[PDB]
């Protein structure tokens, strides 16, 4: 207690090395629970790396996922990698950008780039689709703020597309996440999506600046007007936010 | 927002007037701070929810 | 190397002044312009430390102590030896954080993110700016910056809030103190609700994020959601690091009395019946 | 500018969430009455959910509020049943701990007779809405992190005020029940104890306290720069990562040399929250009762620095050059 | 020592303002009066003086 | 009169715990107030009387 | 004497609500402020009366 | 006068008993205490008075 | 004249309830300018008026 | 003369407003300031006066 | 003089004229608590040494 063993090293030092013996074994823990996605690594050409790092795998997890989607075990053969990229390297060694052989944004290669997710939309705990139409919603309706519906879409060149015809809620949670666009016969045809974190909403109309109005006409579609499957959702999403980068030159060559 | 905003500003310059108001007839900076703070949470609450 | 899904994300462009004259990775860095002043600013400012420790005579990383010069010297540069070198490092740290956070915002430009974290991050920068050079100016003499020291940057802390007779009535250390403790509150929340929804006992399915959802509602009577909490966390942390820098931005160049003094106007008011 | 997902600028209300429910049956203790309210809706759920009617939420409710009518009267005793003054000295007035000269013995009601009594319900209310949420997630079927990282806060509230005073022979040693005074216990039992800044232990919890603000400032704006591609729907990314996981992923990777999964940032999270209590408790645990001088602790184990300057201010100026005369 | 935050800061305006007594001192003080061989004391002078 | 129209504009049932917490309050607090002062606080009058 | 449409954009219970708690606070402030001075303390001239 | 069984067709049973029975006890509580705090109504410390 | 035409820009709710809490405030405020002042202050003229 | 084509440009409900909450506090910062200044005090030249 | 009217054709008139209906108060009062700051024109002291 008040007394020292071996030296100065009392009780305080003896409970100080048993966290640092257990902070080590922790940071092994946790850093090796980060390794069940994107692991084992690779190189620029797809073959794996001749270095893993000084981390193992860890053991194989498993999650009972539900409405009757199987299991899940994480370590090992990701189902989500994409098999054709649109991209050949600009070097012959690592480490250096790739550049797309054709159209970045309709390939989907760099911030355009979307994941192989399922083809399934979503379910909330009662089993139905997550994200709907709020035309298909039972009593929803907007509290506050500005209701899109209605008002024009003006893309990141200032182009008026068409007026928002629908807003894509997510009942589970009463948030909104997608807005439909009825695209005008001159720039397209159809509905798009655009999802609410990357648009902005003004009192008369309302903006994307990611997306120019060239773009909307290939915005990627649903299978089905009612429900947005994982896939659609990744790929729709991700083609707005490719926009950022390969609307036009200026954004992608240097600001300054 | 908009009414909301707006009521909000009209309290937030109440609370700025009576800071100063206060600070004319005595107290102190931080006596009136603390009432014009106070101001603007009451009447700016209560604009925001009976003007709204 | 590179991860299972990183082929397809890195490519080039989404830089801000550099091109593709800096635009490569190196390992699993990402290497820009900024980087570059990165690694030259870190580096300069690390070997600077060690340096300034081997002329200090000891190289125990606890009792390592680089510190601004005296008060004589006000805002002009000092002998290295004799604070000079601090003022160095402290030019480097400024590069080397500034430039970080404009690295972080060529990674996000490049992934299509966005700059949340290069904002988030320039507001813990801020809070250093405040404590190194901020403060000093508002004060006339760099001494005034916490020395570069494992420990002695902890004695410059608790000579500075006993500097002010109780630093605990500071009213921003107040308002700065139930921020981090609210972040780490809600930091332990958050993190158990992932955990608990994803990692239900043995035999039990996965749970979505409406048993999440439904929890807090059934535990404390509403629940901020799923996107709630992430924007109300980033908010409480930057709170905690800008009241953190108010709190020491006021205390020597606005209130240079003690901080319970301060209280002064609520104990002394025409209302209270004295 | 491009819309930052800091406040929704549209937002929608339905019918109210009452639950999800299982065979559990949670239905019956839940509460049927819910609100709506839109200025929280800006920032988080605009609903106000039912609270579960649980025995141990409420036993933890009513001994809670007995602790704290205990605490009140007795401040309000302080001054003499003067409200304006009770007002006016509401961050001062405390229920102070008992007397040292009393040790474990129970001392008398107006010398801490009544913090023992007051300390006995907190302690019950405490514990008692640690079963309610440990309960709780076993009624969900979920896991009980939630609990576990609750426990690591009763870990250091019971140091501060049960453990530590049973075991330094006195019930002294517990934190008054004030504002101001346990501000003043802060800073009175760093100074007895010599620093605690030279705590090992109170120098780790500081790192995770540190690591925790840092953490989730770091998560919070990660998430919300992939909130863009669905990254705030977490739960959804562990079983099916899409973009969003991998561009957080790859946002950090290429910054700071690694990452985390979407599942295994919760981990990150859940332990330097978990941590900080646990460090502290520790250290507060063997402080006085172990080591009774914390700078004397770091003088002998060689890390408290040492300074070669003088220590009066005439080595550095003069009286009257300060004053400018 | 230069790191450690030992210092007392001080606004310029409440340095320069020094205590209002001061002055009031000076008023009143008055320089000694060196005595002199055989000089007369209080005692002799005024009566009931304290010793 | 005619006041019991109130009715038809308050809900009773919430009306009727609005002043029941409001009476108890309203009635603690002014035995607060009085045994605030020396002169009415009958507890120390009891004392006082005794002796 | 055409004071009575009031009402006619004015909902009852909304104001009505309103007025009470106005009214009740109002009453305590004057009470209040009325026992802050000394010339009007109730209490305090009971105690001097009796004094 | 004798019309007050009506409150029940306001009021449920389960509620207000609940509710009653927490105020009941704390408002016994509360006196207690405000004796107890008192030096002439300590029942406690007068038992040690007398011998 | 012609200021009928302003309730055709206002809202007849939403500025009522406006001027409503604007003019009870700006009483408040006049009334305690008159209690910071000392002429003006009727409770401490009561009291110096009562000798 | 065509001053009138200002509200073919100005929302009249939003002017308005701005103009009432400006005019209002415009006339309480005159009068503050004004009572600010010893000499155009009404208040204390009225103590003044009296004596 | 009157042929520059376009000037007008780039602003939108409701910005420019909230902008510059803020921007000429905001220096009018500017201007007025300056000569309010100095001892020979602010305008209240000086009746004060007037009247005596
Ligand atoms: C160019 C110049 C630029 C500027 C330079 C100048 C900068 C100045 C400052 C320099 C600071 C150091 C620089 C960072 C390191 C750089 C390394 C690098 O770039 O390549 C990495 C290189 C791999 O090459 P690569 O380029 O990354 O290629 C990809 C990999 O192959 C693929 O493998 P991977 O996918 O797994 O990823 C590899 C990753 C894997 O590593 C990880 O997983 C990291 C996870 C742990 C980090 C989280 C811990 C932090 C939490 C709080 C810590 C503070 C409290 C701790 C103390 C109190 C509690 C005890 O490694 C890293 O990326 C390193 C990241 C940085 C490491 C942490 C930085 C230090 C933190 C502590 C601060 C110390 C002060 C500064 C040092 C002093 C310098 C003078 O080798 C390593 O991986 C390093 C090994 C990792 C460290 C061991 C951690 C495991 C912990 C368990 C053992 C702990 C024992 C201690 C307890 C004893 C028990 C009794
Ligand atoms: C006697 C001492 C007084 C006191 C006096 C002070 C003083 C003095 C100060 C504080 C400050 C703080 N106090 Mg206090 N305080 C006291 C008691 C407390 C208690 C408590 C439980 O008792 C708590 C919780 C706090 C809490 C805090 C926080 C509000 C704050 C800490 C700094 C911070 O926010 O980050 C701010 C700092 C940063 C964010 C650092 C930025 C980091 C940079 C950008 C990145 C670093 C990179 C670096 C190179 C590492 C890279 C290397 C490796 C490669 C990774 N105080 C005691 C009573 N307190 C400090 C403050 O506010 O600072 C602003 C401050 O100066
Ligand atoms: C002069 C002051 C001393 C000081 C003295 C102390 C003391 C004393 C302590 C700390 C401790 C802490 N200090 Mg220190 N500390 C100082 C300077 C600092 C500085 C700084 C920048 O200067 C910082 C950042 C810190 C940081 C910290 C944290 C790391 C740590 C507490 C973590 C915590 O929240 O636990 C979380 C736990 C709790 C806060 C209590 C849990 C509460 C329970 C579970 C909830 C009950 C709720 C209650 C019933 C109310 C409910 C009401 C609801 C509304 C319904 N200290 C200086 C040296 N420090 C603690 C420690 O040592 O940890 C090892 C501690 O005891
Ligand atoms: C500012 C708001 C809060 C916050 C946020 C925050 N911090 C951040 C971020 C964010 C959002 C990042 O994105 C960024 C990051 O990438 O983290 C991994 C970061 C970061 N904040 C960090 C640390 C950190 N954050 C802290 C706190 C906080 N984090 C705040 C509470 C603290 C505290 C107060 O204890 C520390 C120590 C780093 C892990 C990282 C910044 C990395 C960086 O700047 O890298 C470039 C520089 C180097 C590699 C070395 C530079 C060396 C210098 C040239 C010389 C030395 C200077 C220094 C002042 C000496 C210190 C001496 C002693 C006092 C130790
Ligand atoms: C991992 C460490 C971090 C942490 C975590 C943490 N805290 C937690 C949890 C977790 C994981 C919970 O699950 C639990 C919770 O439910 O949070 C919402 C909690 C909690 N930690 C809390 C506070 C708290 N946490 C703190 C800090 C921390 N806890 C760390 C930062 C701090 C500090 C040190 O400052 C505090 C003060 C609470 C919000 C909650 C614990 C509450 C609980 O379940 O029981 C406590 C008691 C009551 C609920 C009863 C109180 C009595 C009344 C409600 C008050 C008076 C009401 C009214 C005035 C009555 C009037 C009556 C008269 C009119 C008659
Ligand atoms: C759900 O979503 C999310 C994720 O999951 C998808 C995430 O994961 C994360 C990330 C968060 C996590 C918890 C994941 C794990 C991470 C941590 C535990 C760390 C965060 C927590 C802390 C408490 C901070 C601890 C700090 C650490 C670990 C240090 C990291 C920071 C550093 C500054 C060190 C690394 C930097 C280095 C080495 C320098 C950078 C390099 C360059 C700029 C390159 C420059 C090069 C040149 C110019 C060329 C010269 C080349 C040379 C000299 C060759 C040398 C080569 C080298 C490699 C050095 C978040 C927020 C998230 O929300
Ligand atoms: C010199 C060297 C000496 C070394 C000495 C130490 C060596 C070793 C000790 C073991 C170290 C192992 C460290 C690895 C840490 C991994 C633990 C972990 O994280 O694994 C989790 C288990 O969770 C926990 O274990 C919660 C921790 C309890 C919290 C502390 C309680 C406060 C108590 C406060 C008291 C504190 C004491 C003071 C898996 O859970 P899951 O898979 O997510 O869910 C599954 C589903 O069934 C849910 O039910
Ligand atoms: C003075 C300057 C000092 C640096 C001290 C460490 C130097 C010792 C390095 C000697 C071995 C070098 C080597 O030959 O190994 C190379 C590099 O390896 C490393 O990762 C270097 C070790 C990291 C430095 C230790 C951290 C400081 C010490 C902190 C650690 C613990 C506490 C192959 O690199 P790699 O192929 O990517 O490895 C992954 C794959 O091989 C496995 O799957
Ligand atoms: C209108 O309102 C009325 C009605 C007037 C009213 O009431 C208002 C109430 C008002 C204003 C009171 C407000 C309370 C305030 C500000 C106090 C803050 C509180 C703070 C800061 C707490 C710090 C210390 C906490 C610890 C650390 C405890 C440690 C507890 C330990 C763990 C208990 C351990 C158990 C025992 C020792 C018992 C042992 C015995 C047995 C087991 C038998
Ligand atoms: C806002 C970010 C920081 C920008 C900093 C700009 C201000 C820098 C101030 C430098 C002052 C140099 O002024 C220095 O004053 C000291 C005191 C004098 O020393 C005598 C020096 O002779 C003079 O060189
Ligand atoms: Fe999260």
């Amino acid at each position: 207690m008040e007394e020292t063993f071996f030296g100065n090293f009392d009780l305080a030092s003896l409970s100080l090395w048993l966290f640092y013996g257990f902070f080590a074994l922790l940071i092994y823990y946790l850093q090796t629970e980060n390794m069940r996605e994107g692991y084992p690594l690779e190189d620029d050409d797809g073959n794996t790396a001749a270095n893993q790092g000084p981390f193992p795998l860890p053991k194989e997890k498993t999650f009972k996922l539900q409405h009757g989607r199987g299991e899940l075990t994480l370590p090992g053969e990701d189902v989500q990698r994409r098999d054709n990229l649109a991209l050949r390297k600009t070097a012959h060694g690592n480490g250096f950008p790739m550049e797309p052989t054709g159209d970045p944004m309709l390939d989907g290669v760099g911030p355009a780039s979307w994941s192989k997710r399922r083809d399934v939309p979503e379910l909330d705990a009662h089993g139905h689709p997550k994200i709907v139409p709020m035309s298909a919603a039972e009593g929803f309706g907007v509290s506050a703020g500005t209701d899109p519906r209605g008002l024009p879409v003006m893309a990141g060149d200032g182009e008026i597309v068409g007026l928002v015809s629908d807003m894509w809620i997510d009942e589970a949670e009463q948030l909104v996440r997608y807005l439909e666009i009825e695209l005008d016969p001159e720039w397209g045809d159809g509905k798009r999506l655009v999802q609410r974190e990357m648009v902005r909403i003004k009192s008369d109309r309302v903006k994307v600046r990611s997306i120019y109005g060239k773009h909307f006409k290939n915005v990627p579609k649903t299978k089905s007007p009612n429900q947005v499957t994982l896939l659609e959702e990744d790929k729709i999403m991700a083609y707005y936010a490719g926009g950022t980068l390969y609307a036009d030159e200026s954004r992608l060559e240097p600001q300054l | 927002m908009t009414c909301t905003i707006t009521c909000w500003g009209i309290g937030v310059l109440l609370g700025i007037m009576t800071t100063v108001g206060l600070m004319v007839v005595g107290w102190s900076f931080l006596q009136g701070a603390f009432m014009g703070v106070l101001a603007w949470l009451i009447v700016g609450g209560v604009l925001a929810v009976a003007v709204c | 190397a590179l991860l299972s899904f990183e082929r397809k994300y890195r490519v080039r462009g989404g830089t801000l002044i550099g091109g593709d004259l800096f635009d490569f990775w190196v390992g699993p860095f990402y290497v820009g312009f900024f980087g570059v002043t990165t690694a030259f600013f870190a580096l300069l400012g690390t070997i600077l430390i060690f340096w300034g420790a081997s002329q200090q005579g000891t190289f125990n990383p606890w009792l390592i102590n680089i510190a601004p010069p005296d008060l004589s010297y006000g805002l002009g540069m000092a002998p290295l030896m004799e604070g000079g070198l601090w003022q160095i490092i402290t030019i480097c740290a400024i590069g080397a954080f500034v430039s970080w956070a404009l690295r972080e915002v060529e990674i996000c430009r490049k992934l299509g993110m966005g700059y949340h974290v290069p904002f988030a991050f320039s507001v813990a920068i801020f809070a250093y700016v405040t404590l190194v050079v901020f403060r000093p100016l508002l004060m006339g003499a760099w001494g005034h910056g916490f020395p570069y020291g494992i420990w002695s940057h902890l004695d410059w802390v608790s000579n500075t809030g006993y500097a002010y007779l109780h630093f605990h009535y500071n009213p921003a250390h107040m308002i700065a103190v139930t921020f981090f403790f609210t972040t780490t509150l809600a930091l332990a929340l958050h993190g158990a609700l992932v955990l608990s929804a994803a990692n239900p006992p043995k035999g039990e399915e996965v749970k979505g994020p409406d048993n999440e959802d439904t929890f807090f509602r059934d535990f404390i009577g509403y629940s901020i959601g799923t996107l709630g909490i992430h924007r109300v966390g980033l908010l409480l942390a930057l709170n905690a690091g800008f009241w953190s820098a108010v709190c020491i931005i006021i205390s020597g160049p606005v209130w240079t009395k003690g901080w319970p003094e301060w209280w002064n106007w609520w104990l002394e008011m025409p209302i209270w019946p004295s | 500018p491009e819309y930052q997902n800091i406040f929704t600028q549209v937002q929608v209300q339905g019918p109210a969430e009452l639950g999800v429910d299982n065979e559990n049956n949670l239905t019956e203790e839940r509460t049927t009455g819910t609100g709506f309210s839109q200025l929280i809706g800006w920032i988080g759920n605009a609903q106000l959910g039912p609270i579960y009617l649980g025995w141990f939420g409420i036993i933890s409710l009513v001994t809670g509020t007995l602790w704290f009518n205990i605490v009140g009267f007795n401040m309000l005793s302080q001054v003499g049943y003067s409200i304006p003054e009770f007002i006016r000295q509401l961050f001062w007035l405390a229920l102070e701990p008992p007397s040292p000269e009393y040790g474990l013995r129970m001392p008398p009601l107006d010398d801490g007779g009544w913090f023992i009594i007051a300390s006995f319900f907190l302690l019950v209310s405490v514990i008692s809405w640690w079963l309610r949420s440990y309960q709780l997630a076993e009624m969900h079927k979920m896991g009980k992190h939630v609990a576990w990282a609750f426990a690591a806060a009763i870990w250091l509230f019971l140091v501060l005020g049960l453990f530590r005073p049973i075991l330094m022979g006195s019930w002294s040693e517990a934190v008054p029940y004030g504002i101001f005074p346990h501000l003043d216990w802060t800073t009175a039992f760093s100074i007895r104890y010599g620093n605690l800044y030279y705590n090992p232990f109170h120098a780790l919890s500081i790192v995770f306290l540190y690591g925790s603000v840092l953490l989730f400032a770091m998560h919070g704006a990660t998430i919300l720069a992939v909130t863009r591609f669905g990254g705030d729907r977490e739960l959804e990314q562990i079983y099916d990562r899409g973009t969003a996981s991998e561009r957080a992923g790859l946002f950090w990777r290429w910054t700071m040399g690694f990452n985390a999964t979407m599942e295994g940032i919760h981990r990150w999270a859940w332990w330097f929250a978990v941590l900080t209590p646990i460090t502290g408790g520790i250290g507060i645990l063997l402080t006085g009762t172990v080591v009774d001088n914390w700078f004397l602790w770091a003088v002998e184990h060689n890390f408290a620095p040492d300074y070669t300057q003088d220590y009066g201010y005439e080595a550095y100026t003069t009286y009257d050059g300060f004053l400018g005369r | 020592p230069r790191g450690t935050g030992m210092s007392v800061p001080e606004f310029v305006s409440d340095l320069d303002t020094p205590d209002p007594t001061i002055e009031v001192f000076l008023a009143s003080t008055s320089d000694p009066v060196i005595p002199e061989e055989g000089a007369q004391t209080a005692g002799e002078a005024y009566e009931n003086v304290d010793p | 009169s005619k006041f019991y129209k109130i009715w038809l504009i308050f809900d009773p049932r919430r009306v009727f715990v609005a002043q029941g917490v409001f009476l108890f309050l309203l009635a603690a607090m002014i035995h607060l107030v009085l045994l605030s002062t020396e002169h009415f606080n009958w507890f120390e009058l009891a004392a006082a009387n005794a002796a």
